[PDB]
């Protein structure tokens, strides 16, 4: 009766289903956990706010269309102005996270293509001008729930200051390595004649116990069509890909004010 | 240990098949030549010790080619060539980067060497006395040179290597000196948070590791005071990591690089040569 | 304080080492670690998939 | 002040840091007093409003005359680095009247106190180098 | 050495101390506590934010003057505003608290006055018109930290839209009893020759396990001078009275989007 | 030997007052 | 002769002391002394101050 294909999941308040799935993944083959005292470093007794942030939290959505070259997120940028996880994210100097990534796209046995889901830890994409290196302003690397969309030209600035944004060009990922090899990074493949649906869980993965949120995103999520979208009856169809995330085993510490960062 | 001996193996005809899976899962492809075909038994013998990840790193690499003379300065122009200064980093060369950046994560000690070269300057000046070098590690903070002769290289408590032109090339150890619990070789991030309505400059600001790192400085001199004879010195410097750690792999990098960050160049993007079909052996 | 250890076999014995320095940072490189596991890599799947079985049942 | 001068020795520091404070008005002076840190990341405290939502104390005047806030260590990385820069900076220590100082006729209406800063057992450092605190003409 | 006039007071981040108290109040000898799993009602498993919200927060300070009639706050109300505690709470349909309550009020040997500190469950208070009864605004009940005050004397309105706030008469308690008997309720006194600081421990009180904090303040704080300030060299001396109090032992259910309640 | 590490601790509603001290004794 | 000691750890063993020379000047650095007692300094007092207690009483 079991199914690699059907899957529940519950986290807080929140339950996905999934009949189509295709197994999930546990990148680098381990689970989220909570900090133990003999990896520990800041020294105040954490915030652990538990159900009321750890739970899915469903992004818009974004259509695919047969000339759509992908889409991009940050990890804990995406989530930033979702509920209880974005309020104690905001009230805290220090934060760290797991996260399930659960990526849906359904069609019909008619349609064909194939998306790419790829979970980067330490996400780095290139700037979109040549008269500087490292050139990108924190509204742009940080557009929140929106994400953003690759493209497969790059056009950089005439001006420094109208540059400063990332170049997310496709085929280099958006960084200087071909994106055939994005395969080493942890991921699924939603093929729509297989599977309707990708899950990801991901540890907390830094070079760090625990990081200022507001300042590092700890991974990207990246959605790249491997084969185009086809549809015989309407080539000019679209489908939606809907991305719902929930945080896990979250943990904060360093109390304060409220972080409000700038918007322009 | 040993890679993967064969087993011998004859046919099947099945309800198990090996051959078949589903990539979409996140899993490679995981069958072996015994599934798919007949094999006879093969000993292996041979070992993967030469890509262990000290094997790999096991290399001291040129990181960076300095610049220093001796003579009498009498312009400030001239004066600054006296002694050098170099924010430490392995950005400057391509080879050991790229292998680096096989990896988010590492960890390491790190063994430096330096070669250390002269020539003269002209030939209708005379000689010039055997040399020797001070390389000055100066940590975040310490005060820097702003002479050749001025009060810092007393170096009193940074670590300082006096080489004289013609020993063998010096070299020490230096510890895994990070101050997380690995180097990040990319941060994807800042190192400040810009809050609403502040009056602080957002649009010079950078981004990445180039905000938030810093190894120091090294500083070079020559100690002898100027001869006639103008002698300008090239010093290379070599980095090895060893007791090597690594975390994360990543696909390395296919364009090459326009400066510390993982920007690229737009006459530089095409890595592929065209096959001429699909077809082509 | 001396060390015994096998060579890297040539082309037709043990050898030995003895550290100098009070750091290990200063000691040569490490031994070889033929340590691995491409699973967490090749294979990070929740549930189990034996090879012989469909991939998706 | 003397961990300043040691720390300029070091490249890198850990650890929690002590704050005490003499209040040195007269006998007849009370009051109450609100010690804050705040960790970094928001918009740095100017009222006690936003200052009370860190780390602090509410100190009263009395007889035992010194009051003592921790400024615990709370950090990303495992050590800051001992110079100014942004991705180890160390947050914002703050002081305001919770109540006010009252006293009573014939005293004095303004005094002082007096700020003492100390490392705790917990705190450590790395990495010597040369001070910019001493120099000599060449 | 030990003393009942000095204490100290940490929870969360945050710490008091005062070397003039008198004593301390536990309300009705109970310590406040989580639900227990023979008490609850709502059955989804609840947020408990610990340290994030169960700290001090003090409010801004009022003054005492020789012609003051006393001030009054309710609580949750007076923290709804307050950092996480503010925001756990309007995530949540359902909430419930204790509190340490810290009432700080400095003066001289030579000054003199009595504030009299009461913790009251179900503080109801009278409406302002005659027009109606039990009528007054969702907004001039829940003032928030800035509270209100009592006054001496009792002029309800001319018309019925004009008098929806509280008639809060100091001697009747703004609700129709003799002032002199709120010492049933719990209390301390700041006696300015005696001490300078009152604190009182509440726990969850309600006839339900918990309740909707948005609609239901469970207690009133009232501070009333017994004694008028007085002072000799200059009667027209005012000192600040501040009240900081800390949640305790708090529990959320019920999560969805943010309540955010009207305000005119 | 290691520099001190920190012990779990929750609040306190006591006597004991740590915070408070007197350095005109010379500590 | 030759002393045998824990190094100093670096990045992710023992090492091999031998003196040379008959004057105990001539010898390396000592080797690390984490002795301690910071109270000399910061804590001189001549009666007993328990941090939880007054300290004037
Ligand atoms: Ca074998
Ligand atoms: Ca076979
Ligand atoms: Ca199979
Ligand atoms: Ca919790
Ligand atoms: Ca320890
Ligand atoms: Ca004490
Ligand atoms: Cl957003
Ligand atoms: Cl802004
Ligand atoms: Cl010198
Ligand atoms: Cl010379
Ligand atoms: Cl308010
Ligand atoms: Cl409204």
């Amino acid at each position: 009766g079991y199914s690699d294909r059907v899957r529940q999941i519950t986290l807080g308040n929140s339950t996905i289903t999934t009949q189509e799935a295709a197994n999930a993944v546990v990148a680098y083959g381990e689970w989220p956990s909570y900090l133990d005292d003999k990896e520990a470093n800041p020294i105040d007794a954490p915030t652990e706010p538990d159900v009321s942030s750890n739970r899915f939290y469903t992004l818009d959505s974004v259509q695919w269309k047969s000339t759509s070259r992908g889409w991009w997120w940050k990890l804990p940028d995406a989530l930033k102005d979702m509920g209880m996880f974005g309020q104690n994210m905001y009230y805290h100097y220090l934060g760290r996270s797991g996260y399930t990534v659960h990526v849906q796209c359904n069609a019909s046995k008619f349609h064909q293509g194939a998306l790419g889901v790829f979970a980067i830890p330490e996400y780095v994409m290139a700037c979109n001008t040549e008269a500087k290196t490292s050139y990108v302003s924190y509204v742009n690397a940080n557009p929140g729930e929106k994400g953003g969309v690759f493209d497969n030209a790059y056009n950089p600035s005439a001006e420094a200051s109208e540059g400063r944004k990332f170049a997310a060009l496709d085929y280099l990922l958006g960084c200087g390595v071909l994106a055939g090899n994005a395969f080493v990074y942890p991921h699924q493949i939603i093929n729509l004649r297989t599977n309707n649906s990708a899950t990801l869980v991901l540890p907390y993965v830094n070079s760090l116990a625990i990081d200022c949120m507001a300042k590092h995103n700890n991974w990207g999520l990246v959605i790249l069509p491997l084969c185009k979208l086809d549809y015989a009856p309407n080539s000019s169809t679209e489908i939606p890909i809907t991305v719902t995330i929930a945080p896990m085993f979250t943990e904060f510490n360093g109390l304060r004010n409220i972080t409000v960062p700038a918007t322009q | 240990p040993t890679a993967q001996s064969t087993p011998l193996t004859s046919g099947v005809n099945s309800q198990e098949v090996p051959a078949l899976t589903a990539v979409e899962t996140g899993a490679s492809g995981q069958a072996v030549p015994s599934d798919v075909i007949e094999t006879r038994h093969v000993v292996n013998y041979k070992t993967r010790s030469e890509s262990t990840l000290e094997s790999f790193f096991g290399r001291s690499a040129c990181v960076t080619i300095l610049e220093v003379e001796n003579f009498n300065a009498t312009t400030d122009a001239d004066r600054k060539k006296q002694f050098t200064t170099w924010a430490i980093t392995y950005t400057d060369t391509v080879q050991l980067r790229r292998k680096l950046e096989f990896f988010t994560y590492s960890r390491f000690d790190l063994e430096m060497t330096f070669v250390i070269t002269e020539r003269y300057y002209a030939s209708n000046t005379g000689h010039a006395r055997n040399q020797v070098y001070q390389l000055m590690y100066i940590p975040p903070g310490a005060p820097r040179p702003t002479a050749w002769d001025d009060y810092t290289w007393q170096s009193s408590s940074n670590p300082s290597v006096f080489y004289t032109y013609g020993s063998a090339p010096p070299r020490m150890s230096i510890p895994y000196v990070g101050i997380a619990n690995a180097y990040s070789h990319f941060y994807d991030g800042f190192a400040r948070v810009p809050l609403k309505d502040e009056t602080v400059d957002s649009g010079d600001t950078y981004y990445g590791l180039v905000t938030i790192n810093d190894f120091g400085t090294l500083a070079v001199r020559v100690v002898n005071e100027y001869n006639p004879a103008r002698i300008t010195s090239k010093i290379r410097v070599y980095m090895k990591p060893k007791h090597v750690r690594c975390w994360c792999p990543r696909p390395p990098r296919a364009v090459p690089y326009r400066g510390e960050g993982v920007d690229f160049k737009q006459d530089s993007i095409t890595p592929l040569t065209a096959v001429e079909n699909i077809n082509t052996f | 304080g001396a060390q015994v250890s096998s060579q890297k076999v040539g082309a037709h014995v043990n050898y030995t080492t003895i550290n100098y320095y009070k750091d290990s940072a200063s000691n040569a490189a490490s031994k070889l670690d033929f340590s691995q596991d491409p699973s967490k890599f090749t294979e990070p799947v929740k549930d189990i998939m034996i090879k012989t079985a469909p991939a998706l049942n | 002040t003397m961990l300043g001068e040691i720390l300029n020795y070091y490249t890198h520091w850990t650890g929690s840091l002590r704050f005490t404070f003499l209040f040195c008005g007269s006998m007849m002076a009370t009051g109450k007093i609100l010690l804050s840190y705040s960790p970094p990341g928001a918009k740095p405290p100017t009222t006690r409003k936003d200052a009370m939502l860190g780390t602090h104390i509410i100190w009263d005047l009395g007889l035992q005359s010194s009051c003592t806030m921790l400024a615990p260590w709370i950090s990303n990385t495992v050590y800051r680095r001992c110079i100014k820069d942004d991705f180890t900076e160390g947050g914002y220590i703050t002081c305001f009247y919770q109540t006010r100082i009252v006293v009573p006729s014939g005293t004095p209406t303004s005094m002082f106190m007096l700020a003492f800063v100390s490392a705790c057992p917990d705190f450590s450092v790395r990495l010597l180098r040369d001070t910019n605190h001493i120099s000599q003409r060449t």
